[PDB]
């Protein structure tokens, strides 16, 4: 787990998250997509303890789904967002909390506008131009405070993103092994085969 | 792993002529980690005013809460709640949890709309309530905001001097705290107008 | 109407026609008596030898609650069985808790509560029996009889079963004659006569008969059942006496 | 009549008809025969078929090994019934490391059966059943029927035409309890009892059923050709 | 928290500070701590503030419901009984240190109860962290038959001994006297000798002082 | 009708069952009476042994209920003791809850409400009672509190309960007129014994011996029965006036 | 054993009547005459206390109570119902809304709540419904004055002036005509004793009526003194005395 | 604590000090330790005050219940209700009681039930912390069959030297006298056994 | 046992129909009737008092109208008391969908989930089902103004007119005559009081007999607004339209 990443921009909202699994001293893993799509237009990263992370993201996109049959309708970013941070303001009071932290990217097709929301494992929602989880943040943020605008295309989106990535491989002491980045916008999800 | 000073953030709440203000600042952290500047603290249902701090996830699910209790209450009486009764709500309701606690300090201000008069409370995590004539104070930089209005506060001010005073009380106890500032928000309230000011201070 | 139906049910004179209906079934069931004597009681009924192959002695229906309480009861012989299983529960609770053996008396209520529960409500059935019990506690000797009502009081003797008014009839003279008491030698074999007496009112089949006795200077205040030597001069005082 | 809806109704003379129905199930059920010495134990039995093609229901269970018994009416409550004695028997070795007196083996199936007696919603058991053991005082027989009773007894029969085996046997009395020390002796006296129940058929290989429990014997179960030996 | 209860001729008398803490800092300067449990029942509470009010108020509200039922005026023993069988089954976790005290159909009574549970009974009590500074007056102070303006002097001057000696306690003196045969008479800062010095200067400022960036009306209608 | 045979209304606003646990009230054939004395409350009832097979000093209709109260009950006896076992438990109940002695009065309306939920919830049927409470109040003195199968209770200056119960209210009623007051104006609880018994005689009709009579007397701080040669004392300074 | 009646008593018959609540009303009709009267300062409600004997201390059976200092109640029916829904009525003032917001509740959410009990009387499984119906008059400081009627459906109403019970028709008529909206408490008290003569049949006194008001504060009936906002229950009863007095300039 | 039982000709004496300490500041210096459960059986409290007034209140209550239904409770039955809870909830108490009563059949009775909620009958007594100093002189000076002014003085002297050694008993010894004649209240203030 | 005193409320008859929501239904069929019309610009509600007495308080009563939340409303036919129990549910529904998403509940899910409770005593725990037939009137940003009905039955359909309680067969006969799709809310107004007036059951419609209620998008720019009217605007628009 540990890199996940999310930018908004005009049109869209761009998610990266690091594909290396490591359990002990070996990466077990260096192609993982830590995503789940909820919705046609609402995409999930997240990062966490092991096994939890995907149990909670499949337990979110199975709700999601269902609410969508039921109502033949597709729930906004705002409401999933809300309803994903109750889970977890749930679970942490429970037995054994989801130790998840989760980024929710999706277009609003009412509004035509582009949505990131930052949630943390204690259920603390942020909307953001830009977030990120874990160490990450550490660098990207102050990177974003100086080069990010409003008004960015898609494009300009990504290349701001390579300079987070590049910074991220120059700096942090694990190998995290590149990252898969997905594009949320007006015509759904979509994935960046070069990165 | 003090759940108060994980996020940051502060609220203080004053008494003038015939108003009250209710401040906060916008930060939530994750410890020395700034992520949002966005994050107001203070909500209002009718015309009670809440400020919470301590951990943003129980300030959002105590938000959240309170709103889907004042919203029945409003059906079932058929008025809006008052601060007085809402006080008392907020402490019911915290007093519940006694021994798995919301870790919260909330602030009530508002003006009751049949007597006039200015209203301001205080609570601890648990529901004691604090009232008071003159000032509450809640968050990671309390003992600055308590140290402030003690010294600049006097009563009776008008709406347009409290604000003044209320902001400096605010602006200068979040300078001298490492998790509380970037950014400000004061209310000023008044019985039938509500004016709602963003402060520019420094951002580190 | 249709106020038989149904237990609990209050008829228009103010009774509840399936604990009559349940008295019946004891009107039904073989005599059992009990005997209040100077320092103890004595219990006896009879055993309706149905077949040649019953096993003699070994069909047992007087029963022992705690160490010092003897029941014996006219019937449904399960009810009377889940009745002293009930007894057996309560005397162990009211010991766990207070330490000295349950008295008499106190016991006496606890079956009595027992059998009045079962005539409160329609999803259960009122007891099929009468029972005869009692023993020797701290304050002397006790003997009660409880009915499917929850009806019990203390007696100077008892009766229950097919030949419950001959029985009786019998008592009553021992009450007269005896004003000052009767020993417990003395009543066990009484109660051997008036089991051969009562047996009149049931005499296609012969019979079977059973003792036992609580007497503080004769069994030191347990409950022992009548056997050997002591059954047969009882015995044999009763056959001198019906002829 | 308007008093055999259910178990907890008394009718106006005292009577439980639904237990006397239940009673009516053993009736209908094939014969079985109980009897003892003082060194052993026997149960014979009539198995009963549906056709030529089908096999004969058992109709004797083990409990333990030194205790068992032979059923008459519904076979489910038999199973249910000796599953139990089974758990009694099993919960006095465990415990207690003790082998169940028979008595009280009789007298835990009497309350068992009583409580289906006294509540709403259940029935009675639709079984009666011959319990033969041999405990710390030697053989035993019982006779369980579902009102509860239970009865110690040298020997007897129930099912249909019971009452053959049962003259018999009440005939027999003097000669068969004291076949002590001869396990072959004591059944012959068993299946000559059971033969005084039979009618328009006899004692086949396959329909014969004979169980024995004694003092050096456990609790053990013959059918087939291990009881062409009596016929 | 200071509070005390002492006992005279025809009554019962409790008083208590006024200063709630957080560690060090001072929270409120002047809260209430003599809870109303009926109308001629009061408690004075110290330890947690939350705790002593919670258990106050049920307990009160039970007892109102209970004479209701009974159509009596509600008695101490009752409500020592309700409060103390409540705080021992939570084993202390409820911080609550009560006096309890009033007059009832059996005449005026004084209790103390802890957190755990247990209950004193006495002429003269006090409770919290400025219980010793006060017992030291109470046990140089106090005689049999006292009057109710003599009693009212005891009690007052006990708050004040933890007032100026605890740092635990201080500013108010709230005292509350329940006499037989009359209504109970709350003093609410019945003492207050701790009143702020004038300031040396206002601190009120230019109006324009503080830099805005945004303004904007709320709207708190339908 | 089936609205008989449980408590249901029926089209006429009638609950039969409890009418016909009313009828139940007077199975045993038996008169209770109670008065108030200055400093007491006694309550005497009819003792009918018929059987000699009985032991007569285990049959009885009065019962102490805590140290304070006593209870008589016209009914029959399962019934009766129902009753008494759980109005015992009560008062320990909230002795122990509430740190005084239950009141007579506190007591009455609880077995009260015991008796109204068994006329609104079906699966459980009426006591065929009514039950009598006595004892001397701490607050209101001389107290007699009296409860039905109906769940009506209510406080009586005196009172009476049975077949015969009209003859001896009307009895009471009429004293009551004439003396003026709401008490029997005695000193002592014998005197105040022998009033009750004397207008039980008047009422009735008949002559009592101490084995027809069984009585029970309140004072402050304790409620006791008498024996048969307490009555015996009792009849005797009666005769001899 | 145990409760075995999980299902409704009262149906839906053919017609699409609920019979247990009909015959409920009827229970309610048979009860003696109660009645209300709101008044521009305050409520009165009032009954006639009819004895069983005249041995019984009617003082000691109370029609008309005290559900919150605010708030009073009074009945036609069957007295027992009545007498534990006072009961559960004044405790669920305090779990439901006390206990919660720090105050007392206001008359119609109360009411509110004792018609959810008389409801779930009508519905829940093994219960027959309250045979009673329910006048409750209070005061709150953001309705003022108030009359609520309430059935065994659980049906309220507010009135202005009401009567049930035993003369209930006549004596709803005769408030007709005597009722305005500027009748002060003093005349509301006055006409509840006119309306209520006709419908009793023996004594007429201050000891054979039973009568209440909400009207003001009563600090003397308080218990202390020291906190000016606490100024004392507006529920007030009025003694055997207050009521001869006014039926003398009758 | 300091307190004691002890049987005599007549029936029994319960003793006890007054002092209830949380640490080493005396919360209460005029308390009552013995403490009624029914007419003539009395208990002697040590240990936590909160978990024996618990239990003492308990106890009472089940023989106020048993009373009404069985008559008078025996002291052994006392004693074994006393234990019931000590016993089985020996996890969570701090008890240590001395259970006294006056029978006319057994006359005076002694029970003793230290922290595991064992139950020992005996002719005296000791127990709370003040007991350890005191086991030699009591053991020398106990006879059985004493008068009632002999035990009074027993207690008297006993519990004067337990206060004099233990820093945690102390202030006035009060006693309860249980015998067929009632039950009498004595109290002896330190001027008197102090110089003892 | 107690079974001889069920009255089974939820099984079928011999013809599949439900006795119990059957005989409801006919409850329903004698209370007050109730209208829905359901316009381009807002929705109305108006319904008939059961025979009123001149001593009931008016002006603060509520027997027929009812307030879900901000943006819905309903209007009752059968057992208020029932209703009550309904409506509080309703209500903590509302509270609920809007405490998890941040948005308030769309007319139908709320519609649903009620249906829904209602089936439930239809099927299982022996119970009667509740007398009552709801009129939903409410607004959401999917689909606007909308109109519903549930009945016992837990059965529910949308409309664009509709009546419920007594009398619906001769009021769905004038709404179906008059009622036009590019209506207005004012026009609807009238048609609503124009059918009470011809179906009542009274001598003359007057405005103490009457509760109402608009929701319309007649509040400031976007957003909508419940109006339950008071007696005197009953009294206005009684006599606005011609019938006082
Ligand atoms: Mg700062
Ligand atoms: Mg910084
Ligand atoms: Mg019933
Ligand atoms: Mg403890
Ligand atoms: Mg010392």
């Amino acid at each position: 787990m540990d890199i996940i990443l999310g930018i908004r921009v005009q049109d869209s909202v761009i998610l990266a998250s690091s594909k290396a699994v490591t359990r002990g001293i070996s990466v077990l893993k260096d192609s993982d997509d830590k995503t789940r799509q909820l919705s046609p237009h609402t995409l999930m990263s997240f990062a966490g303890e092991a096994g939890d992370t995907v149990q909670f993201a499949e337990y979110i996109q199975a709700n999601i789904q269902l609410y969508s049959i039921r109502e033949d309708y597709e729930l906004s970013p705002q409401a999933v967002s809300s309803f994903v941070r109750q889970e977890l303001a749930k679970s942490i009071r429970s037995r054994r909390p989801y130790q998840v932290n989760v980024l929710i990217g999706g277009y609003d097709k009412k509004k035509n506008k582009p949505e990131l929301y930052q949630i943390d494992y204690l259920g603390t929602k942020v909307e953001l131009p830009y977030g990120a989880h874990g160490y990450s943040g550490f660098y990207t943020f102050s990177l974003l405070d100086h080069h990010y605008r409003p008004d960015m295309t898609t494009e300009e989106g990504l290349d701001l993103l390579k300079l987070c990535v590049q910074e991220l491989e120059k700096r942090m002491p694990m190998d995290f092994k590149g990252v898969i980045v997905k594009i949320v916008d007006k015509d759904g999800i979509r994935q960046v085969d070069d990165f | 792993s003090d759940p108060s000073s994980i996020n940051g953030g502060i609220v203080v709440a004053m008494t003038g002529k015939d108003c009250v203000a209710i401040a906060c600042d916008l930060r939530l952290g994750s410890q020395s980690l700034g992520v949002s500047n966005k994050f107001e603290k203070i909500f209002h249902y009718g015309h009670v005013f809440l400020g919470i701090t301590g951990l943003a996830t129980d300030v959002t699910t105590l938000n959240e809460m309170f709103r889907y209790k004042t919203n029945l209450y409003k059906l079932k009486e058929e008025r809006a709640i008052e601060p007085e009764t809402f006080t008392q709500l907020v402490s019911s309701s915290l007093y519940e949890r006694r021994f798995g606690p919301y870790f919260v300090g909330p602030v009530v201000a508002g003006i009751n709309s049949k007597s006039g008069k200015p209203f301001i409370a205080g609570f601890d995590l648990i529901g004691c309530i604090d009232e008071a004539k003159d000032f509450i104070v809640s968050g990671t930089a309390s003992d600055q905001l308590f140290g402030m209005c003690e010294s600049l506060y006097e009563p009776n001010l008008e709406p347009e001097d409290l604000f003044e005073t209320i902001s400096q009380a605010l602006l200068n106890a979040a300078d001298r705290d490492a998790l509380s500032g970037w950014g400000a928000v004061v209310y000023i309230i008044k019985k039938d107008e509500v004016v709602k000011r963003y402060l520019k201070m420094r951002q580190d | 109407t249709g106020y038989d139906l149904s237990n609990s049910v209050f008829s228009p004179d103010g009774r509840n026609f399936q604990v009559e209906y349940a008295v019946k079934a004891v009107e039904n069931g073989t005599t059992s008596i009990g005997i209040k004597c100077n320092d103890g009681v004595v219990f006896a009924v009879e055993k309706l030898i149905t077949s040649k192959l019953l096993v003699p002695q070994k069909n047992v229906k007087i029963q022992v609650v705690d160490r010092h309480i003897g029941c014996v009861y006219s019937g449904l012989i399960p009810d009377g069985r889940h009745l002293v299983n009930r007894g057996r529960e309560e005397a162990a609770s009211f010991k766990k808790l207070y330490k000295t053996p349950i008295p008499i008396p106190a016991f006496a209520d606890r079956l009595g509560q027992y059998v009045q529960a079962h005539t409160l409500y329609n999803s259960v059935r009122p007891f099929g029996v009468s029972t005869i019990f009692g023993g020797v506690d701290k304050n002397g000797a006790h003997l009660y009889m409880l009915e499917p009502s929850g009806s019990y009081w203390g007696y100077k003797g008892a009766a229950t079963g097919k030949g419950r008014q001959s029985a009786k009839a019998e008592l009553e003279k021992l009450v007269d004659h005896h004003p000052e008491g009767l020993s417990a030698r003395e009543a066990v074999k009484q109660a051997a006569k008036i089991i051969y007496l009562a047996h009149e009112d049931n005499k296609e089949k012969d019979f079977e008969l059973e003792i036992s006795w609580c007497s503080l200077s004769e069994t030191n205040g347990l409950h022992k059942f009548v056997k050997g030597d002591l059954l047969q001069e009882a015995i044999d005082f009763a056959q001198k006496e019906i002829n | 009549n308007n008093y055999d809806g259910d178990t907890v109704t008394f009718s106006p003379t005292g009577r439980l008809f639904q237990v006397e129905y239940a009673l009516e199930a053993i009736k209908q059920g094939s014969v079985t025969v109980g009897l003892r010495s003082n060194t052993h134990a026997v149960l014979v039995a009539l198995k009963r078929n549906a056709d030529e093609l089908s096999s004969y229901q058992k109709k004797i269970i083990k409990c333990d090994e030194h205790m068992g018994l032979s059923l008459a009416g519904l076979a489910p409550d038999a199973r249910v019934l000796s599953n139990y004695l089974r758990q009694q028997c099993n919960y006095s070795s465990l415990v207690f490391n003790r082998k169940l007196a028979v008595e009280r083996a009789g007298h835990l199936l009497c309350d068992k059966a009583q409580k289906n007696t006294q509540s709403y919603g259940g029935r009675p058991y639709g079984v009666g059943l011959l319990i033969i053991g041999y405990d710390k005082s030697g053989a035993h027989l019982l006779e369980f029927q579902p009102s509860g009773n239970v009865t110690e007894l040298y020997g007897t029969a129930i099912g249909a035409r019971s009452q053959g085996a049962k003259t018999y046997l009440e005939r027999t009395l003097d000669t068969f309890i004291k076949i002590d020390g001869n396990p072959d002796e004591l059944i012959k006296a068993g299946v000559e009892a059971i033969s005084q129940s039979l009618r328009d058929e006899s004692l086949t290989v396959d329909n014969l059923s004979i169980a024995i429990v004694g003092k050096d014997t456990p609790f053990t179960i013959y059918d087939g050709e291990a009881v062409a030996k009596y016929i | 928290t200071t509070i005390v209860g002492v006992k005279f001729n025809n009554g019962v008398v409790i008083a208590a500070d006024t200063r709630s803490t957080q560690g060090p800092i001072v929270a409120d300067k002047n809260c209430a701590k003599l809870h109303r449990i009926s109308p001629k029942i009061w408690c004075a509470g110290a330890g947690t503030a939350a705790d002593t009010e919670a258990v106050t108020q049920l307990i009160g509200s039970n007892i109102e419901l209970h004479s209701l039922y009974t159509s009596r005026e509600p008695r101490v023993v009752s409500a020592l009984q309700m409060l103390k069988q409540h705080l021992f089954k939570y084993q202390g976790h409820i911080g609550a240190y009560l006096i309890v005290a009033g007059v009832d159909p059996t005449g005026s009574h004084l209790f103390s109860i802890h957190a755990d549970g247990s209950t004193d009974v006495g002429y003269y009590l006090s409770l919290g962290s400025g219980s010793l500074a006060a017992m030291a007056v109470l046990e140089s102070h106090w005689k049999q038959d006292l009057t109710k303006e003599e009693a009212i002097k005891l009690a007052s001057d006990a708050i004040q001994a933890g007032i100026w000696n605890d740092l635990g306690s201080g500013s108010n003196v709230d005292v509350c006297v329940m006499e037989i045969g009359k209504d109970a008479e709350y003093l609410r800062n019945y003492l207050t000798p701790n009143v702020r010095e004038e300031k040396q200067k206002s601190y009120k400022f230019p109006r324009g002082t503080t830099a805005v960036l945004k303004e904007s009306i709320v709207n708190i209608c339908d | 009708g089936y609205d008989r045979h449980i408590t249901i209304f029926s089209p006429e606003g009638r609950l039969y069952q409890v009418e016909y646990a009313f009828k139940a009230t007077n199975q045993t054939n038996i008169n209770s009476l109670a008065v108030r004395g200055k400093d007491c409350t006694v309550v005497i009832s009819q003792k009918k042994v018929p059987d000699k097979l009985l032991d007569p000093t285990t049959v009885s209709y009065i019962f102490c209920i805590s140290r304070t109260i006593g209870m008589v009950v016209n009914g029959p006896i399962p019934d009766a003791r129902n009753a008494a076992l759980r109005a015992k438990a009560e008062a320990a109940e909230f002795r122990y809850k509430y740190g005084y002695d239950m009141p007579c009065d506190v007591l009455a309306k609880r077995m009260a409400n015991l008796s109204q939920i068994y006329t609104q919830r079906a699966y459980m049927r009426p006591l065929g009672v009514i039950l009598t409470f006595v004892s001397v109040d701490e607050e209101l003195g001389p107290s007699i509190y009296k409860t039905d199968p109906a769940g009506y209770y209510v406080g009586y200056k005196a009172t009476a309960t049975g077949p015969k119960q009209q003859e001896i209210t009307t009895n009471l009623e009429n004293h009551f007129k004439k003396s003026k007051i709401d008490h029997i104006n005695e000193e002592s609880w014998e005197k105040v014994v022998e009033f009750a018994i004397t207008h039980m005689i008047d009422a009735l009709g008949t002559e009592f011996s101490k084995n027809d009579l069984e009585v029970g007397v309140a004072t402050k701080d304790k409620f006791f029965t008498l024996s048969a040669e307490n009555i015996e004392e009792r009849l005797v300074a009666i005769a001899e006036q | 054993m145990t409760d075995r009646y999980s299902f409704s008593l009262t149906t839906f018959s053919p017609s699409g009547k609920l019979g247990q609540i009909d015959y409920a009303l009827t229970a309610v009709k048979q009860g003696v005459t109660s009645l209300g009267i709101k008044a521009t300062n305050g409520v009165v409600i009032a009954t006639e206390k009819k004895s069983s004997s005249p041995l019984a201390m009617s003082e000691t059976l109370s029609k008309v109570s005290l559900l919150t200092p605010d708030i009073g109640a009074v009945y036609s029916g069957m007295g027992p119902d009545y007498r534990v829904l006072v009961d559960k009525s004044r405790k669920v003032a305090h779990t439901s809304y006390k206990r919660i917001y720090g105050e007392y509740p206001p008359t119609k959410l109360l009411v509110s709540e004792v018609a959810k009990i008389m409801q779930e009387a009508t519905q829940s499984g093994g219960v027959r419904p309250f045979g009673v119906s329910l006048l409750i008059a209070g005061h709150d400081e953001f309705n003022g004055f108030s009359l609520y009627q309430v059935d065994p459906s659980g049906s309220y109403f507010p009135w202005k002036a009401t009567a049930i019970g035993k003369g209930s028709v006549a004596a709803k008529t005769f408030l007709e005509k005597r009722w305005n909206d500027e009748l002060e408490l003093e005349d509301a008290i006055h006409i509840a004793l006119l309306t209520l003569k006709e419908s009793v049949e023996g004594e007429f006194n201050g000891d054979t009526i039973e009568l209440a008001i909400i009207g003001d504060e009563n600090p003397d009936l308080l218990g202390y003194t020291g906190i000016p906002t606490d100024k004392g229950p507006r529920f007030r009863k009025l003694t055997s005395q207050e009521i001869n007095d006014r039926l003398e300039a009758l | 604590t300091s307190i004691m039982a002890v049987t005599f000709k007549d029936g029994v004496i319960l003793g006890a000090d007054s002092r209830t300490t949380t640490g080493a500041y005396i919360a209460n210096r005029v308390t009552d330790k013995l403490t009624r459960v029914h007419d003539k059986i009395w208990c002697c409290r040590s240990g936590s005050a909160a978990d024996t007034q618990a239990i003492a209140d308990i106890v009472q209550y089940h023989l106020e219940l048993y009373t009404s239904q069985y008559g008078t409770p025996s002291t052994e039955t006392a004693a074994s209700v006393f234990k019931e809870l000590c016993y089985e909830n020996k996890d969570n108490l701090t008890a240590g009681i001395i259970v006294a009563g006056y029978d006319d059949k057994n006359k005076g009775e002694v029970y003793t039930i230290p922290l595991g909620g064992s139950v020992h009958k005996l002719p005296y007594a000791i127990a709370g912390s003040g007991s350890t100093f005191i086991y030699g002189y009591c053991d020398k000076n106990f006879r059985e069959n004493m008068s009632k002014e002999e035990t009074v003085d027993f207690i008297k002297h006993s519990l004067s030297q337990a206060i004099k050694w233990d820093g945690s008993s102390g202030g006035v010894i009060r006693m309860v006298v249980l015998t067929a004649a009632g039950v009498e209240r004595l109290i002896f203030y330190p001027d008197e056994y102090e110089q003892l | 046992g107690s079974r001889r005193y069920d009255s089974r409320t939820t099984i079928f008859s011999p013809e599949g129909r439900l006795y119990q929501v059957e005989y409801a239904l006919e409850s329903i069929s004698h209370a007050g009737t109730a209208i829905g019309i359901m316009a381009s610009d807002g929705i109305v509600l108006a319904a008939e008092r059961k025979v009123t007495s001149t001593l009931l308080e008016q002006d603060t009563s509520t027997e027929k109208l009812y307030k879900l939340n901000d943006k819905i409303a309903v209007a009752v036919a059968g057992l208020t008391a029932d209703a009550e129990i309904l409506i509080n549910t309703a209500r903590i529904h509302a509270q609920n969908y809007l405490k998890t998403y941040n948005e308030d509940i769309p007319v139908e899910i709320l519609v649903r989930r009620l249906s829904d409770i209602k089936q439930g005593y239809t099927q299982h725990g022996g119970l009667r089902p509740f007398g009552v037939s709801f009129i939903y009137a409410g607004y959401d940003d999917r689909y606007g103004y909308q109109l519903y009905t549930s009945n016992p039955s837990g059965n529910y359909t949308g409309w664009k007119a509709i009546s419920v309680g007594a009398n619906t067969s001769a009021a769905q006969t004038l709404l179906q005559m008059d009622y036009k799709d590019d209506m207005k809310v004012d026009d609807a107004i009238e048609l609503a009081l124009k059918t009470l007036s011809k179906t009542t059951d009274s001598s003359a419609l007057t405005y103490d007999r009457l509760e109402f209620a608009t929701i319309r998008k007649g509040a400031n720019d976007g957003e909508v607004y419940q109006k339950i009217f008071k007696p005197q605007e009953i009294k206005d628009i009684l006599v606005k339209t011609g019938i006082t």
